[PDB]
């Protein structure tokens, strides 16, 4: 299954864009893809944590996106 | 669960989800089950099998439950701890409390964790503090891990953060409900409770309609009447009038009670049927069962609330009684006349207009109408499923940062081409409107036009200086083909700008006042007052409405861009 | 015959030596687990409370201390104390801070102590028992209506609430009913209390028995 | 009874009928308000006594209409126990109704307050400019009293569309016994048939319905119970084909089909993906079907519901929706026992109904 | 001279048109940042409060509405009002709940409404500014003296607090200063209030002019 989500990089070279990706990917792969897209500098903060802005919740960098419930329309603010 | 501890960080992993064919690995590559970037792993890659510990080609022994195994590499230390049990869940209510002290060293703490009761308990202490409606953390000894990183100084706590301490996880939620997950036992003194819930919140990712509840307006007739008749001498005169007074007082009380009941019923029904925008936000927050309650089969869809004012009553009052002209207006006459006016009209009730009767117009200074269109769009969106209603919107390029929040709603998604509903410039216009006009043409060219109801009902909103003044599609937007499931709204600063075929018109006078002045193609006038409004919560509302269910590439307003 | 509460909460309420009680049928409320009602125990500490949850209905028991009285007994006291109590009620409503408990105001649901400060018995728990949502306009209306009974007390409670537009109340009740904001109401009460504090100084209080002599001894002569 | 002479056989006889009272009652007040005793105070007695006599004559009347209404209402909808009794001895009231009649598929739910069918009219009026007194206040008292009846049977219809029962599972499951019991008497097995869905764990409680005559399917030899996947897959397909072949004819709204099916559902999971759900959820009432559904609360029901009933506790309940309107009518529950069901069902099973 | 508060807190305090002010020496407190003091704003929200920091001193200012008045003004009123004010003060002290704010009770630090409810101006902080420890013994010692001085007095607030052996104190002073718990003090006050409630009915009210007229008539012989 495919979903469409919004990613925020306000901490690292503030920018905003949206991705379409297959559901079964893990969280860290999203971070890797984002880094590939923007070619941003510095490695990410250890642990690859992320925050779902429109739910007030936090997940570690080991979820499978289908598992902890990240469906269409949610905003992912990268810590 | 398998924990991993290295310098100033702690990570977590679950092993039950894989067969033994996959060797658990710890290394630098993302492909590895656990990723570390600061440690080069120059000697080799750590791995497990069964547990058996192997550093590349080297063997270091085994691991057993409820005991720590340490190993060294690259002049740094790493731990490994394994557990297979599952934790408990509990909730506590803080209330008026101003501080919460947690410790395993002192028995006076509110939450006491005896060090002996667990194999890996460690001496520590910390406290939570509140100030100005916000929570904060303050370590005092031992160690604390926040979001997976150690901390050493007073820090404010944000809504979703998670604290880790002695294999215990603590979370906070505004309104001050404290949640804990633990593999342990601890004493406590706080009040225990549970969160409220329903069925819909439990089925949250899925949604399905429910039976509707409808009320009928109070239809009734009432009757009324008012008086018409105009020692020796002392007893003769007064007592008759006294009897008159008593009897008429009783009669008036009865009628007053009846009229009060009827008026209250009508007010209640009108308030129930048309809630304001803030109420829609609040209902959407809790996932009420009223979302998307209407449908094409119903009659009262495409009906909007504009404000509050004065409305006529729906129950007749037969004030005729006896003929008043017989004699002069007495005190009883005056009381009856005074009561006659009050219950004729209800006050502070919704004023409603309909859109299904043809094109609608708006007139007034630009800024106020611009600030107002939000109410109408939100109200229309709350009551209709995206299987039935789709929008199209036109506006000025400069105003984009104010109109952005609507792009995430579901109804704005086109049905036949993957593109958004907005329009900025000539390129997007020529991209979209041509296809829309072609699609509408087929609707026009068919015999079953009158019989069928085309499924997606397009609602056009136009607010821009006409960049569309010469396009073909204007042939249909002129408003004579309303059976094609199309509707329109327009805005301008003066009446002359609009067309002559309008069937409803509104006008805003100032910050708080307005009135209708055309309806059903006839001249009319009713004043009304605008509602209080807020515009900073829209993003959450739209995103929440996006989720309900009823290859890699980037996505933009006008197509898809494959990644690399 | 039903109090103003029953028509809204759909719950019976009486007085017993164990303390005031309330009863709700389970199907009439959205509660799912009895643990949800535990929050009530923290709002007011020294009123002994108790909660029971059968498969049929929910029962709440409240037993205030001995020296607390019901509302209706206030009628026997003089005017100045009535004004002071009316002033107290407004401040009591104003300072409600907890965000998870809601208010319902009515003379059936108030008790006052020797200091003339009221206390509410029943409270609503958000999204669990009837008084669901903090609707402040309703509280404003009820408070405005209830002050009159303490100050004037001519008619029943509903009379000052529903049929206000038609009847001809006294001057004091009409003046109170006109207030538009909390500060206006407090300012209104201030002047009235000052008037009484000033007027009383003109009088003297004499043992009635001695005056009974003084007024009649001078006869015949 | 005389019918016992024919016990091996049974045949219908002419049905009885009644009607409600609907007259209008009026009011009237054609009058208002050492030698004094014998001359005018003796005439006061004559002036007054006549109006008390008139009031009592009026009082004698309304009660007769109330009694007539009550008598007919308690004759048309007898309770379930009275039906057990009327079946213990073979009455001629067995299988009264037929598809032509309009009142079939009507059910009694309990006892409550009902508005009067007759009309009370205050024609006198003139309550102002008049020295109203006792002889006028008795009119108000009578109007207050005789405008309604107390302890009359509350009725609900099922032919309009699907119903819905809400409440704790124990009570709602208890009441289906009573509803099916009522339905099973007025209609013959030549016209009505059943289909039931429930959990396999409760097979002992429902066993008594196993022997009713109506539960035998008409098309193919089988018993209309559904336990689990095996029986569901064995049966539902043929019923789907039966509905389909009927739906394919163009006379679906001008003629009628004799065997009429009534579904009772209390376990949706066992059929949650089957094809028949299309014909059950959709608006196909004219095909000759019906439906009753029970569940925990409102949120577990679809959009087709027209009537909703809610049970609160062991004694009372109330209605919520009738004809899609919002209403609120309370009613109290009957009382019955479960032990005799075997004899009632078995006795019905034996009465062979001879056609023509 | 120095007030009881003055020596306990070592501060400088004054009253001016900008409201009440307190000053501390930065060298005599444990305050580190200054932003720690923000907690003061979370009590009595309807007051106006402000805090500023300098390397040498720290200054706190509070300004209540215009209707409130200082403590010394209580001396004018009657005895029933004084008893009720003492009861209010005790019941208010007994209800303090927070942990990070400490109470100190004294005649310089109290204000009251027109409804006779009291309020406290200045609070300590748990770590930064004194008093640091949420003690109880001293609080009780201060409360007894405060009530004793409120009901009556021919002595300063120091005398009751420090000693009972100095002079021949009235019966009420001896009774109030000898109580074992809050409930006992409340019981001691309730009966006194009820006795006055009972007494009033034996009197009658007459304006001065009529009594003067009657005196003239009596003297007219």
């Amino acid at each position: 299954m495919y979903i469409d989500i919004t990613i925020d990089l306000k901490h690292y070279n503030g920018s905003v864009f949206d991705l379409r990706l297959s559901d079964y990917h893990p969280v860290k792969k999203v971070i890797d893809i984002a880094w590939q897209a923007q070619s941003v500098s510095m490695p990410p903060r250890e642990g690859h944590w992320i925050r779902v802005v429109n739910k007030d919740k936090v997940f570690s960098g080991e979820c499978k996106l289908s598992d902890c419930g990240i469906t269409n329309g949610d905003r992912l603010e990268i810590l | 669960l398998l924990w991993v501890f290295y310098q100033n960080n702690v990570q977590k992993l679950n092993l039950s989800n894989l067969p033994s064919s996959h060797p658990v690995t710890i290394g630098p590559d993302v492909k590895d089950s656990v990723t570390i970037s600061t440690i080069p792993f120059n000697s080799g890659v750590i791995s497990l099998k069964r547990y058996e510990v192997f550093l590349g080609n080297d063997c270091l022994g085994t691991i057993e439950t409820d005991i720590s195994f340490t190993l060294q590499t690259d002049q740094q230390d790493i731990r490994l701890i394994l557990t297979g049990s599952e934790p408990e869940k509990s909730v506590y209510f803080t209330g008026n409390r101003d501080e919460i002290v947690c410790s395993s060293e002192k028995t006076n703490a509110d939450i006491y964790l005896n060090p002996q009761d667990f194999a890996f308990a460690e001496q520590s202490t910390f406290s939570l503090l509140r100030a100005g409606g916000s929570w904060s953390v303050r370590p005092e000894s031992g160690t604390i891990f926040l979001n997976g990183e150690k901390i050493n100084a007073n820090t404010p706590l944000k809504p979703g953060d998670e604290i880790f301490w002695n294999f215990t996880q603590m979370r906070v939620t505004e309104q001050d409900l404290l949640e804990i997950v633990h593999y342990a036992q601890f004493e406590t003194a706080l009040t225990e409770t549970v969160k409220p819930s329903t069925e819909m919140q439990k089925k949250y990712p899925q949604y399905r309609r429910t039976p509707r509840m409808v009320y009928d307006l109070p239809d009734d007739r009432v009757s009324f009447s008012f008086p018409s008749q105009e020692f020796r001498d002392k007893n003769q005169r007064k007592k008759r009038e006294e009897k008159r007074e008593r009897v008429y007082k009783l009669y008036l009380d009865n009628k007053r009670k009846e009229l009060q009941a009827l008026a209250e019923k009508q007010k209640q029904v009108l308030e129930f049927h048309f809630p304001s925008f803030e109420q829609m936000k609040y209902l959407t927050s809790e996932i009420s069962d009223r979302i998307w309650e209407k449908s094409l089969e119903s009659k009262d869809y495409l009906q909007l609330r504009l404000g509050t004012g004065t409305v006529p009553s729906s129950y007749e009052i037969n004030m005729s009684g006896g003929d008043l002209a017989n004699r002069d207006i007495d005190d009883l006459m005056e009381k009856s006349q005074h009561m006659q006016r009050v219950y004729k009209d209800i006050r502070n009730a919704p004023v409603t207009v309909d859109l299904a009767e043809g094109p609608m117009g708006l007139v007034g200074k630009s800024q106020i109408v611009k600030n107002e269109i939000h109410q109408l769009i939100g109200q229309l969106s709350f009551f209709n499923s995206y299987h039935d209603l789709r929008f199209v919107f036109i506006f000025h390029e400069e105003e984009y940062k104010d109109w952005e929040w609507m792009k995430w709603l579901p109804q704005f998604q086109m049905p036949h081409i993957y593109a958004k509903g907005f329009i900025y410039n000539e390129q997007t216009r020529d991209q979209l409107l041509s296809s829309l006009y072609e699609l509408i043409r087929e609707r026009d060219l068919e015999d079953d036009k009158e019989k069928l109801q085309f499924k997606p009902h397009f609602v056009f909103v136009i607010t821009n200086q006409q960049l569309i003044s010469e396009h073909v599609i204007l042939e249909y937007l002129e408003g004579q083909h309303e059976h094609l499931g199309i509707s329109t709204i327009v805005a301008a600063e003066t009446k002359e700008s609009l067309s002559e075929n309008i069937t409803t018109l509104v006008r805003y006078i100032n910050e708080h006042e307005g009135d209708i002045l055309i309806q059903k193609k006839k001249a009319v006038r009713i004043p009304f007052r605008l509602d209080h409004h807020q515009r900073e919560d829209n993003e959450r509302f739209s995103r929440t409405l996006r989720t309900l269910n009823h290859e890699i590439a980037i996505v933009t307003d006008t197509g898809l861009i494959p990644l690399s | 015959q039903k109090s103003y509460l029953e028509n809204q909460l759909e719950a019976v309420a009486e007085k017993t030596d164990a303390g005031y009680t309330f009863t709700f049928q389970r199907e009439k409320i959205k509660l799912l687990d009895g643990l949800e009602a535990n929050v009530i125990k923290d709002i007011n500490p020294f009123f002994h409370k108790e909660i029971d949850v059968t498969d049929d209905e929910v029962i709440i028991t409240i037993q205030p201390p001995s020296s607390y009285k019901a509302f209706r007994f206030m009628k026997a006291k003089d005017k100045k104390s009535k004004w002071q109590f009316a002033y107290q009620l407004v401040q009591a409503v104003q300072q409600h801070n907890l965000s998870r408990l809601n208010l319902i105001v009515a003379p059936e649901n108030i008790v006052f102590d020797k200091g003339l400060t009221p206390y509410f018995l029943h409270y609503g728990v958000k999204e669990s028992i009837p008084p669901y949502e903090r609707d402040e306009e309703r509280v404003w209306q009820e408070l405005k209506a209830a002050a009159a009974l303490a100050v004037d007390g001519a008619f029943a409670f509903e009379d000052y609430l529903k049929f206000n537009e038609t009847l001809t109340f006294s001057a004091e009740a009409k003046a109170i009913l006109d207030a538009e904001s909390y500060d206006d109401l407090l300012e209104l009460i201030q002047t009235h209390i000052d008037e009484l504090e000033a007027k009383a100084k003109t009088y003297i209080h004499i043992p009635r028995k001695k005056w009974n002599i003084q007024r009649y001894i001078g006869l015949g002569l």
